[PDB]
């Protein structure tokens, strides 16, 4: 189908979201980081830190500035590749929670057959099954592939596209 | 497929044997995963990796 390169916008949305432990729909764009943590400058500096290795750089005030304002920003200097973040949180991800045999390459097989998403699009339905990461790892193939079906759905939902 | 069994049976070559032994390598694997996974549930991520 259409290739397109990953958002910032989605990007950060999910990056903050994993930190935190909360869903996509939890985390609302209009609220700044220091809203959102709650008065834990730890976590904040957290979020900081991982936001400033994935982008490279940072605003000036990235404290107050709300997250729509920081994905605008980011956008004007981000490429579309996911980086050194991103990757890292994906593998992490993979092995925790795929069952002994499934590998990256083979979740990025699965969605370029079932789905026929490209390499741009498959990237984000892998910040979707990041920000939904489940409790304990997946026992079989069949529950693997289904559950990447789930986040097919859900990235094709946010993006706006029909599988 | 009779006529393939047949030949198969005369030649003396088992076809199920590699399915057999993927079978006890995988039940072997899901032990090993259940091991690992019990080491990263008593030390956590962190500690492991
Ligand atoms: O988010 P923040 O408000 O910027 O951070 C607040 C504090 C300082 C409370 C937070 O980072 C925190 O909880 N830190 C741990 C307490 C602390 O500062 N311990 C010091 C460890 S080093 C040390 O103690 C050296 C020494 C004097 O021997």
């Amino acid at each position: 189908i259409a290739d397109e390169p990953v958002k910032a916008s989605l990007l950060l949305h999910v990056l903050v979201a994993h930190k935190l432990k909360k869903s996509l729909d939890s985390i609302p764009m209009s609220k700044t980081i220091k809203d959102l943590v709650g008065g834990k400058s730890t976590v904040q500096n957290e979020i900081l830190g991982d936001l400033g290795k994935e982008f490279g750089t940072t605003p000036e005030k990235p404290e107050e500035t709300p997250l729509e304002e920081l994905a605008e920003t980011f956008q004007d200097t981000f490429s579309g590749a996911l980086g050194k973040q991103s990757s890292s949180l994906l593998s992490r991800l993979i092995s925790s929670k795929m069952p002994g045999g499934f590998t990256i390459t083979v979740a990025r097989k699965y969605l370029q057959t079932r789905w026929g998403l490209p390499s741009g699009r498959q990237d984000g339905v892998l910040l979707v099954a990041l920000s939904n990461e489940p409790a304990a790892r997946l026992g079989s193939e069949a529950d693997a592939k289904a559950f990447l079906d789930s986040m097919a759905q859900k990235y094709a939902s946010i993006v706006g596209v029909d599988l | 497929r009779q006529q393939l069994q047949v030949l198969a049976r005369y030649l003396k070559m088992d076809l199920d044997n590699g399915e057999r032994k993927f079978l006890k390598e995988k039940d072997t694997v899901a032990e090993l995963q259940a091991q690992l996974d019990y080491l990263n549930a008593e030390l956590g991520e962190f500690f492991v990796n």
